[PDB]
């Protein structure tokens, strides 16, 4: 894998010359398939290509019109590198500069990029940072520590903790330019409160422009349950496996090990598959129990009760789920072509109206030429004045595909349909 | 130069949702010369799609490109939290190569209240003549948060600055620092230093404080 | 060693008799070289000799001319003591009285003295002190005791029964306008000792027979709703933000609402009285009228809920969805030909690509509203915009007659917040 | 009666200095019958010199008496801080025995700033209907000190009383108490209670305060 390594100072005095170098590893600067390029990025102007150098039995140079009078990109075949020279810089040249490989004459994509160099146009002198500790003044399991890095110029600084050993819970804030014209930022880390007495925490600040590395030791003085039904498609297909899912969140580390007891119409069952505790990013635990349900049992209105017991709750949390009670009603399925007013667009809407169904549990999918179409959204079921439900499904297709006469189909799975399935086609007349 | 207009400028979606990013060209672009890039904070843009529809090396299957002429689309079939990035389209059908202005993809997640911490200025900084008091709001969502500085119960104005981290690629949260800057003289004039935080995740504002002299 | 111990009350009413006793140890009251004397001291008169008793094979008595008519000094050979009796006292007799040994005929110096008795000539009654601790509100710390409203002087103040003497300052008493004395006694101690060591002031007021030892130590849920979309979009309508409090208990005090617009407190909210719910809890609603343009410009509305008397609170803040507004595209779709077998048919209105999701959809025909419709909630699309469908059910005969039906949409991103799209059989 | 006139009435000297105290008699006094006494606060006078020139029992060598007839002198060769006292001459050459009016010896020392402390009224006293607020100025020199009471930044007048200790026998300092007396009603009307101290040893006045309700 080809690598580009950028070097050169980012701080340039106004009217002076910006000089950067891009060292290539894994490819040749003389490659007949590559173009060795420079691209800059700034908020507001965005990504802007500056130019390229490339060899095709002769060295060629191409530059963006805006910088043509001040730019030079020179290859060096001895060191396998290429440079950027931008003369008479102004504050408008402040940006991140990247070198990049444009490759393959047939595609000309930029597949390999340098790390970028932050270029600041300023007459101000380079100044290394001062670093101060951030420690609490004086119950809580987690503590925060940090370092305040200030009075430096230009950007950037790199901050590490314990020489790079500590990365978890580290937040290094973006720098802010102060009224003094110097930058300031803080780097923080959250650590276990128990470790504060035995473990040391040191921030390391690298400021390459001033060639300084600064070290600073920083010295210091519930559960919820959710019960999910099976997916409507699973209950209606004998080849699919319907399941009810019990999820426990906000389980604490201090009070773990949850007890899962199930009840099918009040009768305890012991075939559930309980997964082990999973630690979350917010330091809590999540536990999941999955109970395979019999297709006909769910469809006949059986009740599935999940009882959860944990030290965090005195009264055991219970949740009960079942299919909606009431007489099942067959859905009517209608396909509607795009409006003629929508034919002015590159993309058109294919509509599927599904109405008169009960219960609201339903599955709607789209297909074309025996393959699933995924660029659709279906509304939730909506209650009609007659107690039944309706919804609409909208498939977005390229106008060309619709105009070509391709047949699109809306498939619906519901318990009140014959063989739990119906399909309705839609194509241009 | 060919102009590439990206829409929407910002896209906020939950993990598991489909994302659709549009790129409209001012002039027809030959499909082989339309590419998509993904740029994460502090990194160079990463080639995602080339030749309008070809997945680049090491790019996950959830990313796909489509379209032709003047209308191109990048689709993320099922969003992952690590997909937080700015996505750019790029053309080289006609020289010079040009880029779109990007679509910033933000990851929706459940509301998370900030964990609040207050830091007094160190004795070392105090001797230099400046007192920087720092308030930290850690791992919260949404990004909207209010921080008020109270010095001896008196509301502060114009003497504090805020900085926010980019959305975390794993937990989709933000962190924020609020720094109150006073001279050593103005700092020793008062005793109670407090930062009051207001956020959607907090039923009532959270105050963290310290008394100057107890540190 | 020779010592003199004085006793007797110092408080004497005007015109009455002062009586003090001096007890001798280490010498005899009958000593042929000694003269057993009384001397008084007052600011202004200074030290004044009162007289003596002395034995020279016979008891003799010599008195100062100024007190001769009222004084007696009597020896007691059984107890080895001598007394002072001073009759018909006046305020001019207020002084410290000392007994003393005058010794050696060749020199006649006063080598041994009693401790002194403070004598106050006053008609005022004896009153014991009130003792209060002096401790800071919040390396060295100061503690003390305020000894107030006593009469007459003196009081004796000690710390930890006499164990603590270093850093102790007992101030002179001041006679207050009430005619009662007041003083403080303080001590400075190491701040580190405050947690382990106890500090007690001992106050003795012999005239009132009082000895004081004073230790010196030192529910409900809230939901906040935005205005109805049609209300913010029509200048003739009144948009309002609704703050709802649920799970209030019958015994709970009055629910108080404080409202804020971008942090600024407003006082025009209309709070409705508490209402009991079917589940026996109570529900309270406060409604705040908002200005159309303020809501559309992103102003923040805050409701703070608390109970009368109690200090805790619940706060919620609401404002319009953040993100770039986008104009909805409105398309009408006729019934499917397959639905033409029914007495009633569906007229469809597809509304897509809008942002924010706040929208209102209605139906009309021949300048009159059509109410037989249902609209789906807005659905978030893959491009971050929203879409919905509205379905109007009409009699097939009305559709076939060529009646023109219209789908009306109100959204902030539409020109004049309104658009209408017609649909008829063609 | 024989009158003894002592001079000077007051003598302020540093330790190590010689102190000369005079006693002049109105009639001739037989030398054997002229004595000197030393009186320290709260104590009876102590016999120092008898028979004009004899040091009494346990009296240090720095004390000496001289003179005859009508002119007597007490000399302290090299003053010690514990010599702070009032010195009296006394005669018994002719009855009745009489005393001089004394010479008060004060000790000079380097300037010492007071350590200031404020005490709120106790809850026990508050119950009785009176609030006594006490300000302490500890171990200072010279005696001259200014104490100002400020209640909610308003200067107080006629509602405070001062009391001073006698010069310390070891460190030659003074201590002072200032007591502000208010009714319970007038006390609960205000929040900030402060005592402001002005003294030679302080570069700028020192303020000690408390907020009623925080105690
Ligand atoms: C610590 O972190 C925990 C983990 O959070 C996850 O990870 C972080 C990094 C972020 O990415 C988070 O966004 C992410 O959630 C938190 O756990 C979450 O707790 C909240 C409660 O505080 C839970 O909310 C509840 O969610 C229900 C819906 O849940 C489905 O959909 C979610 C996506 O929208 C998905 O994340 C869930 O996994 C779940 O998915 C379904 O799972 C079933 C079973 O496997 C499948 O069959 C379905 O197909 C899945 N569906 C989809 C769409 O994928 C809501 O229903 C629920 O609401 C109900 O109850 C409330 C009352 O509480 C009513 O008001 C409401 O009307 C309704 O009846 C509720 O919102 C969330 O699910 C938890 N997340 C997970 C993954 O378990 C902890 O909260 C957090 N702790 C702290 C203190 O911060
Ligand atoms: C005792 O009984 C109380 C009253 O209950 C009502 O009456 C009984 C008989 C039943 O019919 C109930 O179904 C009925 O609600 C209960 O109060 C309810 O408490 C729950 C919380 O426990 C509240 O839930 C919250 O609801 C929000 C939405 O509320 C709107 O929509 C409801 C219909 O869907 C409607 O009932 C509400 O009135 C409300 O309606 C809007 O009102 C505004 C203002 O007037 C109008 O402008 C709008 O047009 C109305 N809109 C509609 C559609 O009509 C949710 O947003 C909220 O969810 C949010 O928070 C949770 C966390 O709590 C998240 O998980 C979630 O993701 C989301 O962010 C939440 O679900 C409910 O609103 C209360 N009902 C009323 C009427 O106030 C008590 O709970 C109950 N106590 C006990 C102990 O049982
Ligand atoms: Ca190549
Ligand atoms: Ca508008």
């Amino acid at each position: 894998q080809v690598e580009l390594q950028q070097s050169g100072p980012g701080l340039v005095k106004p009217s002076q010359t910006l000089s950067l170098t891009c060292a290539i590893s894994g490819d040749s600067v003389s490659s007949r398939s590559a173009s060795w390029s420079w691209i800059r990025q700034s908020p507001g102007r965005g990504l802007e290509w500056l130019g390229r150098t490339y060899y095709r039995s002769h060295w060629y140079y191409e530059y963006a019109q805006s910088v043509k009078s001040r730019i030079t990109i020179n290859p060096d075949t001895s060191k396998n590198q290429f440079s950027l020279q931008l003369n008479s810089v102004t504050p408008e040249d402040t940006a991140v500069y990247y070198c990049a490989r444009m490759d393959v004459p047939s595609f000309r994509y930029f597949d390999v990029w340098g790390q970028g160099t932050l270029v600041t146009v300023s007459s101000a002198s380079t100044k290394g940072p001062s670093v101060f500790p951030l420690a609490p003044c004086s119950s809580e399991s987690t503590a925060a520590l940090g370092c305040l890095v200030k009075d430096y110029f230009p950007e950037p600084v790199t901050v590490s903790w314990n020489s790079g050993a500590l990365t978890s819970g580290v937040h290094t804030f973006p720098a802010v330019l102060q009224s003094s014209g110097l930058y300031s930022l803080s780097s923080v880390v959250t650590v276990p409160s128990s470790s504060l007495g035995t473990k040391t925490y040191t921030c390391n600040v690298d400021h390459k422009p001033s060639n300084t590395k600064v070290d600073k030791r920083v010295e210091s003085k519930g559960p919820s349950v959710f019960l999910f039904p099976p997916k409507p498609k699973d209950t209606l297909m004998i080849s699919r496996t319907p399941e009810v899912t019990c999820v426990v969140v906000d389980v604490s580390q201090e009070d773990p090990e949850v007890q899962f007891n199930w009840y099918v119409d009040g009768v305890e069952v012991h075939n559930a598959k309980t997964k082990p505790r999973e630690e979350q990013f917010n330091s809590t635990y999540r536990v999941v129990s999955v109970l395979t349900v019999l297709h006909q049992d769910w469809l006949n209105g059986k009740e599935y009760k999940c009882k959860v017991s944990n030290k965090g709750l005195p009264s055991s949390i219970e949740k009960t789920i079942s299919k909606a009670k009431g007489q099942p009603r067959e859905p009517q399925v209608y396909t509607l072509p795009p409006s003629q007013e929508e034919m002015t667009k590159n993309q058109v809407s294919l509509t599927c109206l599904v109405k008169g169904f009960y219960p609201s549990d339903i599955a709607v999918e789209w297909e074309s030429n025996g393959q699933p179409e995924n660029n659709y959204k279906t509304t939730p079921p909506v209650l009609d004045s007659d107690g039944s439900f309706f919804l609409y499904s909208r498939l977005t297709v390229d106008k060309s595909r619709w105009q070509e006469g391709n047949v699109f189909s809306c498939s619906v799975m519901h318990e009140a349909l014959h063989n739990h399935y119906t399909q309705k086609s839609l194509s241009l007349s | 130069d060919i102009v590439l207009t990206q829409s929407p400028a910002t896209l906020s979606l939950s993990p598991g949702e489909r994302a659709t990013l549009s790129c409209r060209a001012s002039q027809s672009v030959r499909s082989n010369y339309l590419a998509w890039y993904q740029q994460k904070p502090g990194q160079a843009p990463r080639l995602l799609i080339y030749g309008a529809s070809n997945r680049a090396t090491g790019v996950p299957a959830r990313f796909s490109g489509s379209g032709s002429g003047t209308d191109f689309t990048l689709t993320i079939s099922s969003l992952e939290p690590e997909d937080f990035a700015v996505y750019y389209c790029q053309q080289i059908s006609n020289s010079p190569p040009t880029f779109g202005q990007g679509t910033k993809v933000e990851i929706k997640r459940t509301v998370a209240a900030p964990s609040v911490f207050i830091f007094p200025p160190s004795d070392e900084q105090l001797k230099s003549g400046t007192a920087s008091v720092v308030c930290l709001l850690n791992n919260f969502y949404p990004r909207e948060a209010k921080v008020q500085w109270k010095v001896d119960n008196a509301l502060q104005s114009g003497n504090s600055q805020e900085s926010v981290t980019e959305q975390d690629s794993k937990d989709s949260t933000y962190s924020l620092s609020s720094t109150l800057t006073l001279s050593k003289a103005d700092y020793e004039k008062h005793k109670v230093y407090a930062c009051e935080v207001t956020h959607q995740g907090l039923s009532s504002p959270v105050t963290k404080s310290f008394n100057r002299g107890e540190c």
